[PDB]
């Protein structure tokens, strides 16, 4: 669940979920055993994925392409329940990650990025006043995660704005990719926060 | 080359060798490949062609973008 693990997260559970349709058994004999191996040594399962396309000669930027799938396989991370204020956590989530994920294609149309920008900034707020209704909806539990979350999604969201800034002056488009996968992984551990509040 | 291809061999040993050899004396990290590769041999046992599965699924969710 740190960042570094996001790709186990989010490139090899949907690449595991497909396998089980093969064969059970050696689809979580695989999942499993990728699970175990990032958990003693954080990071590992990127390594992988980057040297298995490069074997291949897959010529893409692992970042790039992570941020470009943020909208994808999106029952692996909504919170699987019916009440309103769970869709609309959905909602508010999958509208943010949809919108960071199509950075890639927006950033070289300099007029369509800027309307992108407040796009991600009014997305932001409006997941952010959902977490917070739904947290004080069902009495502030899980408070001490969700406080530390809520802490660390502002800090993130801060660092993209700074990122932006940035990349106004340099061009260098990787930072913004960087540090939209992050919103992203937040996103991410918001949601699942919440699947445990009764 | 002609006669013979095993994903396994061909793909995930060279592969995780290369990962080994990008930090030679991390015990810890090598411990952990090593054993991955000993359980990704053994799904291959369960399920022949699995790995070649995974991989191509892999690879697929790349080039479609």
């Amino acid at each position: 669940t740190s960042m570094v693990s996001m790709p186990l997260y989010a490139v090899m559970y949907p690449v595991f979920n497909e396998l089980e349709r093969v064969n059970l058994s050696a689809a979580q004999t695989l999942r499993a055993a990728f699970i175990k191996a990032e958990k003693e040594n954080p990071g590992l399962t990127q390594d992988i994925i980057m040297k298995i396309l490069e074997k291949k000669s897959v010529e893409v930027n692992f970042t790039e392409s992570l941020l470009r799938m943020a909208a994808d396989d999106v029952e692996e991370y909504m919170i699987e329940r019916p009440e309103p204020e769970f869709q609309d956590l959905n909602e508010k989530a999958r509208a943010l990650k949809q919108i960071l994920s199509k950075i890639p294609d927006e950033i070289n149309d300099r007029v369509r990025f800027l309307q992108t920008i407040k796009d991600i900034a009014s997305a932001i707020k409006e997941l952010l006043d959902t977490v917070n209704n739904v947290f004080k909806k069902y009495q502030y539990q899980n408070r001490r995660a969700l406080e530390h979350q809520k802490k660390e999604f502002v800090k993130y969201s801060k660092s993209f704005s700074d990122t932006l800034k940035t990349y106004f002056k340099d061009g260098k488009a990787i930072n913004v990719f960087v540090s939209a996968n992050r919103l992203i992984h937040q996103t991410n551990l918001i949601l699942q926060t919440f699947k445990t509040v009764a | 080359d002609l006669v013979q291809t095993s994903c396994l061999s061909m793909i995930i040993t060279p592969a995780f060798a290369e990962l080994k050899q990008q930090d030679e004396n991390n015990a810890s990290r090598n411990q952990a490949i090593e054993e991955l590769e000993k359980s990704i041999a053994v799904a291959e046992a369960a399920c022949p062609g699995i790995t070649d599965k995974m991989v191509k699924k892999l690879i697929e969710k790349f080039q479609k973008c």
